[PDB]
């Protein structure tokens, strides 16, 4: 939350992100923007790129190309809203390697 | 029993870093890949061989060690005409259950073929007469996961004489 | 790019994590192949 | 490009408060846009009927 | 107020505080000084090793209320905390396992 | 080879960073340490006597790369 | 700052690489100088001055 | 006896492809459709009704009820989206220009 | 996880004893407990396939002896799975090869017989 | 209750600005973490009442 | 005003209207007819071409008694550009 009385956080704006950035740290960016702040694991379908839940895809009613992904929970709820406006974002996955 | 190439990205601790990193490796795949059926390949058994091992990464996440290894594993798949010598390990009356030796409980011989007095009334009665040996005729795969086994296989006894045992 | 690095939750390609790490574990490329008899 | 289904979020996107204090809640404006849009589709089915 | 610029870009986090400063010259240029209740909140995970088990173990039998210790301990093989203010805190320190 | 030998000073964050999340995790330790609870000393103790077991893969933009050991690599 | 009752947030990693980065990056003995010109921001000051 | 899936995979977004859902693909991405205007019930227990707006089968907002399609609580529900039918078609602002 | 060759090349059963035993020696010389009681299906499996191919003939087998067989029957212009049946079944009887053996049609010719079995009896 | 002893008596305690569930005998958390709307968003949600939606 | 509905509408509604049943006489019976020769006889047209098997099992004496034979068509190279020659 924001406020003292509401028992809220620090917020690290967007001058702090700058700041962050023109140190070059990016593991404590990630740390302190996703981990830390925000992180969540969502399914997704590897087929049609939609977000699933349980490990399963109702979209394409199969369960073998979801899965699991790290992810801010604003993110998660951008694309909801994105999917919402009709913009649909497919997420192509692959491999870390 | 054959062969089947696989590349698998192994994730190795940092605990086990004083260990050998192939052996290391074999023990992983191992462990992975025990008592396990690859759909449209079969059950494997054990790790062969490593062929390629490319070098170990180490991700900015959990940060452990990760390797692209290439290697061939030993797995059960006949040929669609193998011969195999199983042991009765039980019977019903729709189809004996034969199993072979230790290895795998998933043998179910269709009754339907031998010579006209095939029954099976419950007694664990095999056949009326005039080790037991089986021909593998197609193979079959099967999923697991498909809400929020997978090999039997067919097998024949056609009139093969069997001049030790009926 | 860097914002949607930021946005998605990976580390982005400027600072440390323009080049990767690799460990100087004790081991043997091309490990030896166990010959086939049958073939 | 032309829509004839309207997709309604989740309610994460939605969050539904129960104000127990008084006789009500507190829900989003977006439900109260698809009630609308709803209630609009059924007036226009009862004057085509 | 957006989701980008509010949600996005910048963000609220846990684990941090604000609070107004004082100047002390004692002090060297990279060090700063955090006060004792400040600091009985903001805690750090630190992972079970072979170094510091010993140091784990003081700082777990000192408990939530003396500053120098810990107030969560999560196990191992199981994901569900602990908290050090109930329970034998000696019983816990005794079955630190490694990780 | 046409690079740096210098080690920069991300390059020597990174390298740290790692080293230190490993020997968190039960890592076994090369410089024999000495009452240090702090795995970021232990890191920076092994770094000084440059025997930290990692190899900076250095990638170029085109997409070639080139491996340098921290022992190799020069530090300040 | 000028000490007359500004309020500072003090942030607590939660992960050893980004300590790390912190404490070499954003080390204060690191960064004695600005990157605009070079002229070193970390100085003496008023009542060290005089 | 047991098949071999993979548990966890390393997987890593390489790009998003943004673009456009059919009508149909509308109804297929959606578990149940929204008809009644109005979202809840006649009792005294403030629960709320069914195949409308706010149902808990398309996710959960309240920690005491958990959502109708997963069976989990508020925080491990990630959302489940919903397909409302129209009479007449409508033009999308969004893309109106366009 | 995914499959170059379900079909890369055929092994007979002495290489997956040789293996099988290799395998366990390597573990009784190097046996961890938080490695085996993490999975414990690797031992069953192993000592399981192992007392199998033991109730087997197989044992008693040699590359060489693998080898001279593999160049004895290439002069009969047998398919590979033939000689790899032949080689697992190791037939003591002519019975084996007359009915229980495929491709039995035009393939006998009542003489070749005694030289497949002195070939597989030596 | 506890997940390994069974003890039931867990206390509701207010921690440094967070709520949790624990028991007194082992100090075991069973359920961390609340989830609170802000007030930032209630001044923006509109009330609904029974009857109005449900006829 | 409109009133309020418990249930979905019916995934097929019902209609009062039923199709028209089809013509009959000699010629939609043997336009029909025909129509079933075509198709069983289009199939093992060489022009039909299936998708070509893979991934063989192994070798056997019975191959050659288990060989699928069939007649080839050669396309008239003149007409045809020189780009699809084998
Ligand atoms: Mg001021
Ligand atoms: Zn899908
Ligand atoms: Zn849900
Ligand atoms: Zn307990």
């Amino acid at each position: 939350t924001e406020g003292r009385s509401r028992d809220g956080g620090l917020r690290l704006g967007e001058m702090e992100r700058d700041c962050l950035i023109g140190y070059g740290a990016s593991m404590l960016l990630l740390e302190r923007l996703m981990i830390s702040s925000d992180a969540f694991e969502v399914d997704v379908c590897g087929q049609c790129g939609l977000l699933g839940y349980s490990g399963w895809c109702h979209y394409c009613k199969s369960s073998c190309h979801v899965s699991s992904l790290r992810i801010p929970y604003a993110c998660k709820l951008l694309f909801q809203e994105l999917q919402s406006m009709n913009i649909i974002p497919r997420l192509k996955l692959s491999k870390y390697n | 029993f054959v062969l089947v190439e696989m590349v698998d990205t192994v994730r190795i601790p940092p605990w086990q870093f004083e260990r050998k990193l192939n052996d290391s490796i074999a023990e992983e795949l191992n462990k992975k890949l025990a008592n396990k059926v690859v759909y449209n390949v079969g059950l494997c058994i054990c790790l062969f061989d490593i062929t390629k091992l490319e070098d170990a990464y180490v991700f900015p996440g959990d940060g452990a060690s990760h390797t692209k290894v290439h290697f061939r594993c030993v797995v059960f798949h006949p040929f669609l005409d193998e011969i195999l010598i199983g042991k009765i390990k039980g019977c019903s009356p729709e189809g004996v259950h034969v199993s072979l030796g230790f290895f795998d409980d998933i043998l179910i011989p269709p009754e339907s073929l031998q010579q006209p007095a095939k029954f099976d009334e419950a007694e664990q009665v095999w056949v009326w007469e005039y080790g037991e040996e089986i021909r593998f005729r197609v193979v079959d795969e099967s999923f697991v996961d498909t809400s929020p086994y997978t090999l039997v296989g067919s097998i024949s006894e056609p009139g093969l004489g069997l001049l030790s045992w009926w | 790019g860097v914002s949607e690095c930021i946005i998605m939750g990976i580390p982005m390609n400027i600072g440390t994590g323009l080049f990767k790490l690799l460990h100087k574990a004790d081991r043997d490329p091309n490990p030896p192949k166990r010959p086939l008899i049958f073939d | 490009l032309i829509l004839t289904r309207l997709l309604v979020p989740p309610l994460c996107i939605r969050p539904s408060v129960v104000s127990d204090l008084k006789s009500g809640t507190n829900e989003d404006d977006l439900t109260m846009k698809l009630t609308e849009i709803i209630f609009l589709n059924d007036v226009i089915k009862k004057h085509r009927i | 107020q957006g989701r980008f610029r509010g949600n996005l870009s910048g963000k609220r986090v846990d684990f941090s505080g604000r609070t107004v400063i004082s100047p002390d010259p004692n002090l060297r240029i990279d060090e700063v000084a955090v006060p004792v209740h400040v600091a009985k909140i903001l805690t750090f995970p630190e992972k079970v090793n072979k170094a510091n088990i010993n140091f784990l173990r003081k700082l777990v039998q000192n408990g939530p209320e003396v500053h120098p210790g810990a107030n969560f301990i999560q196990q191992r093989h199981t994901q569900m905390k602990r908290f050090l203010k109930y329970g034998n805190r000696e019983k816990m320190a005794q079955e630190l396992k490694y990780g | 080879r046409i690079t740096t030998p210098y080690m920069t000073k991300y390059e020597r964050a990174r390298v740290l960073g790692t080293r230190a999340l490993q020997i968190a995790m039960c890592a076994p330790v090369m410089v024999e340490l000495e009452g240090e609870t702090d795995p970021l000393l232990i890191a920076m103790k092994e770094l000084k006597a440059r025997k930290i077991p990692i190899i900076i893969r250095r990638y170029l933009p085109d997409g070639s790369y080139e491996d340098w050991g921290v022992d190799e690599l020069i530090i300040t | 700052a000028d000490f007359d009752g500004d309020e500072m947030n003090l942030h607590l990693p939660q992960t050893e690489e980004a300590k790390a980065e912190a404490l070499v990056l954003m080390g204060t003995k690191a960064n004695l100088v600005t990157p605009r010109n070079g002229e070193p921001l970390i100085a003496a000051i008023q009542d060290f001055l005089t | 006896k047991e098949q071999f899936r993979e548990t966890d995979v390393a997987k890593k977004i390489s790009h998003i492809c943004f673009g456009m859902k059919s009508p149909e693909e509308m109804r297929q991405q959606a578990h149940i459709q929204v008809v009644s205007k109005n979202l809840y019930s006649q009792d005294n227990q403030h629960a709320p009704l069914l195949y409308g707006v706010l149902d808990h089968r398309m996710g959960t907002s309240e920690k005491d009820r958990p959502c109708e399609t997963c069976g989990k609580n508020l925080a491990d529900c990630l959302g489940h989206y919903g397909y409302i039918d129209l009479e007449l078609p409508c033009f999308h602002v969004g893309y109106f220009r366009a | 996880m995914e499959v170059k060759d379900a079909n890369s090349a055929l092994l007979s059963n002495y290489e997956v004893f040789q293996l099988l035993t290799d395998l366990k020696e390597q573990r009784k010389e190097s046996g961890k407990n938080k490695h085996s009681s993490g999975q414990q299906n690797l031992n069953t499996i192993t000592y399981e396939t192992l007392k199998y191919i033991s109730k087997t003939p197989c044992r008693h087998q040699s590359p060489e002896i693998v080898r001279e067989f593999l160049t004895a029957l290439k002069s009969h212009k047998l398919t590979k799975a033939e000689k790899l049946q032949l080689l697992n079944h190791r037939p003591v009887t002519a019975v084996e090869i007359q009915l229980m053996v495929e491709e039995s049609e035009e393939r006998l010719t009542e003489e070749q017989i005694e030289a497949l079995l002195h070939t597989v009896t030596s | 209750r506890c997940p390994d002893c069974g003890s039931t008596e867990l206390v509701e305690d207010s921690h440094y600005s967070q709520s949790q569930l624990v028991c007194s005998d082992c100090g075991c958390v069973v359920t961390e973490g609340v989830l609170t709307t802000t007030f930032s968003d209630e001044g923006n949600l509109r009330e609904v009442t029974y009857s109005r939606s449900t006829g | 005003l409109p009133d309020v509905v418990l249930k979905p509408p019916p995934l097929f509604p019902d209609t009062d209207y039923k199709p028209v049943p089809l013509k009959t006489g000699e010629g939609e019976e043997y336009m029909l007819a025909l129509k079933q020769e075509l198709r069983e006889t289009m199939k093992r047209m060489p022009y039909f071409i299936e998708t070509p098997e893979e991934r063989q099992d192994i070798e056997r004496y019975s191959k050659r008694y288990m060989k699928v034979y069939k007649e080839e068509w050669i396309p008239d190279w003149r007409r045809l550009p020189r780009e699809m020659m084998p």
